[PDB]
DNA sequence: CAGGATGTATTTGCATAACAAAGGCCTGGAGACTAGGGAGTAATCCCCTTGGCGGTTAAAACGCGGGGGACAGCGCGTACGTGCGTTTAAGCGGTGCTAGAGCTGTCTACGACCAATTGAGCGGCCTGCAG
DNA sequence: CTGCAGGCCGCTCAATTGGTCGTAGACAGCTCTAGCACCGCTTAAACGCACGTACGCGCTGTCCCCCGCGTTTTAACCGCCAAGGGGATTACTCCCTAGTCTCCAGGCCTTTGTTATGCAAATACATCCTG
């Protein structure tokens, strides 16, 4: 049984992914906002890809169900498969 | 000779931009990953190159809306970023 | 004008190797035994193909003018 | 232009056909199997020929080809 | 020389809900609209489903994922929960 | 849950109103799949008709918010607006003449 | 004895967030359309229901862009819209 | 004809504003609105255009309208 | 394993930059590139062909779905080859 | 193109190098459509690898901007990234490792 | 100037390819061949689309003054950034176990298909009433 | 009062029924991949602290651009008509593409032993932010 371990994404970790998109200043409210926005996102692809596992009756989720979870929220990861 | 405030920043947004790996710790994110998926069923497993496909996508997901709510802020005539800045970001995507 | 000397002692020293029936291993070996200081047949074939800096085929011509 | 034999491949050409026309209905998929070991299990002297027949060979070949280089694709 | 149209359909469910209550043509438009595009959207995602396990048959299966994977919450549950009894009792006596 | 599965109608023996052998045959055009299963279009049509009933409730109840007998595109629109998961389901959905939700900001006011 | 400026505004906001009708003149709308239209091929037809279904579609566009815009407005603390906090709004969405 | 970019009145754009809870326009608003209008209406009419095109016909239908607006991730209920 | 196009990508890169090379990598991602752009092509050319009612997709119907699908001169681009290699097809 | 009308497969008789015989196997699956024309892979395989070269390309003068030899992801980012067109056709493709662009805003410096 | 700290260009070894030789096997592609249903052509009729017409009158254009809000500038407080030293667990490599993914072959309940049978729904018209 | 609604007739063709046929998927059984759990060790990244000031916040005052009416001008809308161009339907005809079978060309496997070939490490200049 795992838990919180949305506080093993560092305020580091956060902050590299600010600095990339621009963000030179952050409040320090900003980590458990972002952190919300960060397990909904991850949730809900996880939720799919894990849908599409069920369906084929798998037990192993594989990089191409990620892909296909993916491909219906208008994004596609390229290198990972089709 | 200390750099004053905002030379490192300017510097981390430079480096960050330049870079392609990723930023987020992997075992941290792995676990991340699981804590989640047991909401969902248990005993659940992930291929290694899926745990990567579900971390390149949520960082690729976070540089945008940062980028966004940078604007905010700009727009805002700030340099600081405030929650609101995020919220404004994503309710005007929809989400 | 260097260019060209390494040029020309290039090609002949992989024609007297290949004469003489030895494989660039052994050349590499040998200046090790020759002169104290041993080289890869990576550097040897690098060598042959002018894959190498100036100042590295310079300073290790003069092994292998002998070596032949 | 192709590239000479080198001490193995001159080798199992006569074990090729040692093999191949001796022990009939073998794939040659087997035969490079059994000719892998069967070299390693040579001695220096049974060895010797191939392998200075190479040479001979590469010389051989660069001779009539001077300019020869091997470039893979 | 008119393609169907479920008008008939749609308004039979509005009066087992509401039986006092009409509905205009322009509304029954827009419902029409609806079903096709919920109908659309399942047997899409239903050929997906299909094809990623490299088959040529939808059955009741393949409905019941791409319901959840199309709707949200207790929509998709209860859409669920019909379907899976309207089916479950289909092949029944 | 009915006894009678003896209907001859495919929406009747479902326990649907919706056309389930008209669903089968929409199922099988459109090149959604080359073969198509006995239950697929029933499991659907149960579906279609069930989202249906839902819209159409929250219609109904809209109507009667704005003290009225029938249900017209405005109240349609209202209806999906006033269910969440309903509003993500038709969120992108333009509704001809659906009009807006009366939305007014505080920060708006005197 | 004018009502105060922002009275008759808001008053304005709350019953066109009640009507269902059609702002944009219908005859402007249909030629801006044709004009347009001209830039592919000249002496293109429309049915008059298709008219009708652009502008459906063009009306219920702007005011969900003119929703964002007022809220980046907003977030710079203010009421008055200006053309940058329009294209702040269409930039976050992808426009 | 020519210039009907004008025939969007400044009232037509001001309620549409006012519908989305707009109090103050400034009067630069009116023409960004319109560039943004046009641009909306060229993608749109080009491809019901471009249907009506694919069909080898000269009249461009509602349902090429609809499928123009599809393709820009959304729909249109009661046109079809 | 699955149908790639990793033997075409990595000759019409050399056709463009003939001493330039690709790792394994970058071709993955050129293989997700011409499937995600098949799909779609095709996928569209599916709906003209519902929508006229027929059961045939032709180089007409692709070359529709390209205009659809591909922005500005890049279309054109593709059009242009598009026509040409079938008209160079069937010329033979 | 070809001065000839001589062929050994599909693909050289289309003057192509992308697999013509495939592209249309391809399109038969997936269930596009019952029939599939035979100038229909000839004009898409056109499309599929005309597209491919320019992104290619654009690779390759990404790569020698880094004084590199040799195409990787990140220069296959760069590349649709300055292309306006590909910039939209492939502007929501998330590209393993491959980065952003060095894009920082005029206010955020001295 | 005058020093400290970071970033490119330019050289080196470590795996790990591709070729040689032989020939049986795999399978994908290309080349014919016929069958017959899909798409193309021409002819026919009738809808709706365009265009023009004149009159009414709601909406738009423009002027004007008032004042509410955008804007710039000022000053004060603090929460954010910057190092520093100490602590944490992330990452690496290697070991060992087995649960589940993946492939093969059997065979059988299912769906496609056809022809015969049947009545729920289509279209138009009658007729009067609710929003 | 327009548009909604149920009732009526008479089809009429889409739906239902009941059989044949072949095969897509269910099912069991075997192989062995890679996913999981675990241990020890190194060390880069994270945690917590103290200190300083750049940035965020609130307040004040200036003035200028937008709002709210009143008056005048515009063309949007309404109802009406006539012309004819294009869309829908129909029958008829050809010929393109699925479906089947035949056969060939190339690539695959398979082993050691050269010649590269493509990079992670090392090392020497440039460049930059305080004195």
């Amino acid at each position: 049984v795992l838990r919180d371990n949305i506080q093993g994404i560092t305020k580091p970790a956060i902050r590299r992914l600010a600095r990339r998109g621009g963000v030179k200043r952050i409040s320090g409210l900003i980590y458990e906002e972002t952190r919300g926005v960060l397990k909904v996102f991850l949730e809900n692809v996880i939720r799919d890809a894990v849908t599409y596992t069920e369906h084929a009756k798998r037990k192993t989720v594989t990089a191409m169900d990620v892909v296909y979870a993916l491909k219906r929220q208008g994004r596609t990861l390229y290198g990972f498969g089709g | 000779h200390r750099y004053r405030p905002g030379t490192v920043a300017l510097r981390e947004i430079r480096r960050y931009q330049k870079s392609t790996e990723l930023l987020i710790r992997k075992l941290p994110f792995q676990r991340l990953v699981r804590e989640i998926a047991q909401d969902f069923k248990t005993d659940l497993r992930f291929q290694s190159s899926a745990v990567m496909a579900l971390q390149e996508a949520c960082e690729a997901y976070l540089v945008g809306l940062f980028e966004d709510t940078n604007l905010c802020a700009i727009h805002a005539k700030r340099v600081t970023i405030m929650p609101k800045d995020i919220q404004l970001a994503r309710r005007i995507r929809g989400e | 004008a260097l260019q060209k000397e390494l040029e020309q002692f290039a090609k002949l020293l992989k024609q007297k190797r290949i004469t003489l029936g030895y494989t660039q291993a052994d050349v590499g070996l040998t200046l090790g035994v020759l002169f104290g200081k041993v080289f890869s047949q990576t550097t040897i074939c690098r060598f042959e193909a002018l894959q190498l800096s100036f100042k590295n085929m310079c300073k290790l011509r003069p092994l292998l003018q002998k070596w032949v | 232009v192709k590239r000479p034999m080198n001490a193995f491949m001159v080798w199992s050409r006569g074990q090729r056909r040692k093999m191949a026309q001796e022990n009939p209905k073998m794939h040659n998929s087997e035969i490079s199997k059994r000719l892998g070991a069967e070299w390693k299990l040579l001695s220096e002297t049974e060895k010797r020929p191939f392998i200075d027949e190479a040479k001979r060979l590469r010389a051989l070949h660069m001779k009539e080809h001077p300019d020869y280089k091997y470039r893979p694709r | 020389s008119r393609k169907e149209s479920y008008s008939i359909y749609v308004y039979k469910v509005l009066k087992q809900v509401h039986p006092d209550t009409g509905i205009s043509s322009k509304a029954m438009g827009i419902m029409n609209s609806f079903v096709n595009d919920i109908f659309e959207r399942i047997a899409g995602e239903a050929s997906r489903l299909a094809h990623y396990n490299k088959r040529s048959t939808i059955t009741s299966r393949e409905i019941q994922t791409a319901v959840r994977l199309l709707l949200p919450g207790e929509l998709a549950k209860h859409a669920v929960s019909e379907g899976t009894k309207a089916v479950t009792k289909y092949t029944s006596a | 849950g009915k006894a009678r599965a003896k209907a001859k109608t495919r929406s009747s023996r479902a326990g649907l109103q919706f056309p389930v052998g008209r669903v089968h045959r929409l199922l099988r055009k459109g090149n959604y799949s080359e073969r198509v299963g006995a239950g697929a279009p029933v499991y659907l049509a149960a579906v279609l008709e069930y989202l249906t009933a839902e819209i159409l409730e929250l219609a109904g109840n809209a109507a009667r918010d704005n003290k009225k007998t029938r249900i017209i595109p405005r109240h349609l629109q209202l209806a999906i607006r006033n269910d969440e998961e309903l509003n993500k389901l038709l969120g992108r959905v333009t509704i001809a003449q659906g009009g807006v939700l009366p939305n007014i900001q505080a920060v708006l006011l005197p």
